[PDB]
C-alpha cells in the first residue's frame, strides 16, 4: 500500500471564487485488507473536515482509495502544512506524508505576448504568443480573451525550470489569420501569487 | 444670446455601437433599448458612430450617404430618432470620413472628401439630425476653413443644429485659431489632459481668452476620463465637469468610471460597457458588481449615482444653465467658483485636487457682491461620503479630504 499526496490547483488557490483542495491518494490497497483510516493535520492539528471516497477496484485487481481536505486559500498561500497519515492492516506502520506550497522568496511573473512570425502568414491560422517568466514558485494559470468573447483555442506548456531558478511557461492561441490580420485585440491573462491581487494581463495585436 | 439644446446638459459619445451595446448587437436599432438607460443619466443629446460605409484608405468606397448595414438600414436610424426625440435626446451624428483606417481625413484628396460631408450634412439634417461631430481636424489641412463652410451650412439650415469639431491639440492658442473663425463652434480637445491652480488657471484662462463664451468641457474629442484621470480624481472631475459654464462632454461608461487598461483585451477608444456582470467575458479578477451599471445602480455611493445626480443638478437649475462664472483663491490646490443667474438659487463647487486634506481657505472679498457668500451654504453633495447632505456647513471653516469635491447652494440673499 503505497500513498501519494497532491495539491490543490493553481487556479483553486488564485481565485478565491473556487475551491482547492488537498488530496490523499492511496493506491495497492489488497482485497483481504481493504479498510483504510485516513487522518488530516493541518501543522500538527488534527482536523474532521475531510471528505473520504468510496474505494475503486483498479484492472490490476487492487484498490484505490481518495481522501479530499478541503483548504482555506491563505493558509495554502502562507505556507500551513498538510499531513495525510494512512492506516491499513497491511502497513507495519501507518504511512504519514506531508505537503505544502514550495517555499522560496515569491517572485513576480513577467508577461510577454508576441505577435505571430511573418513567416506564419503563409497559413490559414497563426499563433499567439505569452511568454510568462521569472515567477516562483511554478503555480500559474494562463487565460486567453478577446474584445468580447474567452479564446478557448489555446494551449500552455508546463512551467519550465529556468537557470535562475525561476520558472517560466509560454501560451499559444492559435487564431484565424484574417482576425488577426484586421487588428482584433486578445489579451494574455496571468494569475500568480506575486501579483498585485493574484492578476495581471497583457494584450496582443498588430501594429 | 438664446438658450439651445446642447446648452441644457451633458453630451454622451458612443462611438462604438457594439462595444457600447454588446456582442453582436451593434445595430441602430439596439440603441434603441438603451435610451431609457440614457434617459435616466439625463443625457441632452447622443454623438453616435460614425455608421458611415468607410473602406479603410478608400475614397471612393466611402459614402457618407449610406449606413454601413452592420449597423442596420436607414430605417432603423430613421426610427431610432423618432424615439430618441419622443425622450427628449437629441442625436449628433459623426462624419469623420475614415473612421475605420488612420488619418480618419484620407490623404491628398482634401477637397474630395470635404464634398461628402458638405453633401451629408444636408442629407442628414434633412433625415431629422440635430448635429454633427468631426475628430482629429489637425489631420486636416484648410482646417479654419473647412470648419466654417459646415458652421454655416448646419446654422443656416436651423440656429438648432450643433456642430462638435474634435482634436488632438491640448495647445491654446492652436485651439483658439480654430474658433477665431467660427465661436458658436463645439470644440472637443485635449485642453485639461494636475495642480488645483493649474486647472484653475487653464480654465480661467481660456474663458478669459474667449470673452466667456459658450465652449464644450471634456477631457478629450472620444477617450474616456480613465484615459487622463486615475480614479482617486474621476468624481471630482465629474462634479467640475458638471458644474463649469459650458457642455460637458463624456464617453459611454464614464458615468461608471469605464477604464479600458484595466480591462484585458479592450481598445482605449471603444472597451466594452459594463451592464452587469454577464457583460466582460469570463476572466476571474476582472470586473467586480461594483464596476457594472446593474451594481452602481443600487449603491447611492456610486460614481453612477453622482453622475445622475450631478447630471440632474446640470439640466435643472438655472445657475448651472447659464449662470456667470467667478473662481476665487482658496488653499494652494484649491479650485472654488460660484454659479449664479439672476435671482436662482446659487451653487458654489470647492474642488480639492490635492492628496492632502486642506482648510479650503476660502476669500469671500474678491468675489464681487451682487453674489458674495452666506455663513453658511446646504451642502447639496460631497463626491464623498459621510457628510450632511441637505444640512449647512459653515464655509469659512471647510476642511476637505483628499480628491473632495463638495456642490453647496444658497439662495439669492
Ligand atoms: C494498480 O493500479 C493503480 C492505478 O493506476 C491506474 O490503473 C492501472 C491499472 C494502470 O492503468 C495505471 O497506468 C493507472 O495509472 C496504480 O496506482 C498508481 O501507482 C503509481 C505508483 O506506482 C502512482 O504513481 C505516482 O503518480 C504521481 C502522479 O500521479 C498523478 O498523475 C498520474 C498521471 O501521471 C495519475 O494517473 C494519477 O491519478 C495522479 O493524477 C493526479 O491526481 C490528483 C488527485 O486526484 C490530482 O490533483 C487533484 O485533482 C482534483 C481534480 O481532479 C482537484 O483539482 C484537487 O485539488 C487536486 O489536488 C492531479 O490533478 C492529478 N494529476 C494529473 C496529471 O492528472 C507521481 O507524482 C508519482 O511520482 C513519484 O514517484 C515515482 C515512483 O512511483 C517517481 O518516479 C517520481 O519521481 C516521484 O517521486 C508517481 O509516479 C500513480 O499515481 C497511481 N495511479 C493512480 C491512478 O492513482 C498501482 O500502482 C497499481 N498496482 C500495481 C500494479 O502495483
Amino acid at each position: 500500500p503505497s500513498v501519494f499526496l497532491f495539491p490543490p490547483k493553481p487556479k483553486d488557490t488564485l481565485m478565491i471564487s473556487r475551491t482547492p483542495e488537498v488530496t490523499c491518494v492511496v493506491v495497492d490497497v489488497s482485497h483481504e485488507d481493504p479498510e483504510v483510516k485516513f487522518n488530516w493535520y493541518v501543522d500538527g492539528v488534527e482536523v474532521h473536515n475531510a471528505k473520504t471516497k468510496p474505494r475503486e477496484e483498479q484492472y490490476n485487481s487492487t484498490y484505490r482509495v481518495v481522501s479530499v481536505l478541503t483548504v482555506l486559500h491563505q493558509d495554502w498561500l502562507n505556507g500551513k502544512e498538510y499531513k495525510c497519515k494512512v492506516s491499513n492492516k497491511a502497513l507495519p506502520a501507518p504511512i504519514e506524508k506531508t505537503i505544502s506550497k514550495a517555499k522560496g522568496q515569491p517572485r513576480e511573473p513577467q508577461v510577454y505576448t508576441l505577435p505571430p512570425s511573418r513567416d506564419e502568414l503563409t497559413k490559414n491560422q497563426v499563433s499567439l504568443t505569452c511568454l510568462v517568466k521569472g515567477f516562483y514558485p511554478s503555480d500559474i494559470a494562463v487565460l486567453w480573451n478577446s474584445r468580447f468573447v474567452l479564446e478557448n483555442n489555446y494551449k500552455t506548456t508546463p512551467p519550465v525550470l529556468d537557470s535562475d531558478g525561476s520558472f517560466f511557461l509560454y501560451s499559444k492561441l492559435t487564431v484565424d489569420k484574417s482576425r488577426w490580420q484586421q487588428g482584433n485585440i486578445f489579451a494574455c491573462n496571468v494569475y500568480h501569487e506575486a501579483l498585485h491581487n493574484h492578476y495581471t494581463f497583457k494584450n496582443l495585436a498588430l501594429s | 444670446p438664446a438658450q439651445k439644446w446642447w446648452h441644457t446638459g451633458a453630451l454622451y459619445r458612443i462611438g462604438d455601437l457594439q462595444a457600447f451595446q454588446g456582442h453582436g448587437a451593434g445595430n441602430l436599432a439596439g440603441l434603441k433599448g438603451r435610451l431609457d438607460y440614457l434617459s435616466s443619466l439625463k443625457v441632452k443629446g447622443l454623438v453616435l458612430g460614425p455608421i458611415h460605409k468607410n473602406q479603410k484608405d478608400d475614397v471612393a468606397q466611402t459614402d457618407l450617404l449610406q449606413i454601413d448595414p452592420n449597423f442596420g438600414s436607414k430605417e432603423d436610424f430613421d426610427s431610432l430618432l423618432q424615439s430618441a426625440k419622443k425622450k427628449s435626446i437629441r442625436v449628433i451624428l459623426d462624419l469623420t470620413p475614415n473612421y475605420r483606417g488612420e488619418n480618419s481625413w484620407f490623404s491628398t484628396q482634401v477637397d474630395t472628401v470635404a464634398t461628402k460631408v458638405k453633401d451629408a450634412l444636408e442629407f442628414w439634417l434633412q433625415a431629422g439630425v440635430d448635429g454633427f461631430q468631426v475628430r482629429d481636424i489637425e489631420n486636416l489641412k484648410d482646417a479654419s476653413s473647412f470648419l466654417a463652410e459646415w458652421q454655416n451650412i448646419t446654422k443656416g439650415f436651423s440656429e438648432d443644429r450643433l456642430l462638435i469639431a474634435g482634436t488632438n491639440s491640448s495647445d491654446l492658442q492652436q485651439i483658439l485659431s480654430l474658433l477665431e473663425s467660427n465661436k458658436d463652434l463645439l470644440l472637443t480637445s485635449s485642453y485639461l489632459s494636475s495642480t488645483g491652480e493649474h486647472t484653475k488657471s487653464l480654465v480661467t484662462q481660456y474663458l478669459n481668452a474667449t470673452g466667456n463664451r459658450w465652449c464644450s468641457w471634456s477631457l478629450s474629442q472620444a477617450r474616456l476620463l480613465t484615459s487622463f484621470l486615475p480614479a482617486q480624481l474621476l468624481r471630482l472631475y465629474q462634479l467640475m465637469l458638471f458644474t463649469l459654464p459650458g457642455t460637458p462632454v463624456f464617453s459611454y461608461g464614464d458615468e461608471i468610471g469605464l477604464d479600458a487598461a484595466a480591462l484585458p483585451g479592450q481598445p482605449m477608444e471603444a472597451p466594452v460597457m459594463l451592464w452587469d456582470e454577464s457583460s466582460f467575458p469570463d476572466i476571474p479578477g476582472a470586473v467586480s458588481a461594483n464596476m457594472t451599471v446593474k451594481g452602481q445602480s443600487e449603491d447611492p455611493g456610486s460614481l453612477l449615482s453622482l453622475f445622475r445626480r450631478l447630471s440632474d443638478q446640470r439640466s435643472k437649475e438655472r445657475s448651472l444653465l447659464h449662470g456667470d462664472f467667478h473662481a476665487f483663491s482658496a488653499g494652494p490646490g484649491l479650485f472654488s467658483y460660484i454659479r449664479h443667474w439672476d435671482q436662482n438659487e446659487r451653487f458654489l463647487v470647492v474642488l480639492n485636487f490635492g492628496d492632502v486634506g486642506l482648510s479650503a481657505g476660502l476669500q469671500a472679498s474678491d468675489l464681487p457682491a451682487s453674489a458674495s457668500l452666506p455663513a453658511k451654504a446646504d451642502l447639496l453633495l460631497s463626491t464623498q461620503p459621510g457628510r450632511e447632505e441637505g444640512s449647512p456647513l459653515e464655509l469659512e471653516r471647510l476642511k476637505l479630504e483628499p480628491h473632495e469635491g463638495l456642490l453647496l447652494r444658497f439662495p439669492y440673499a
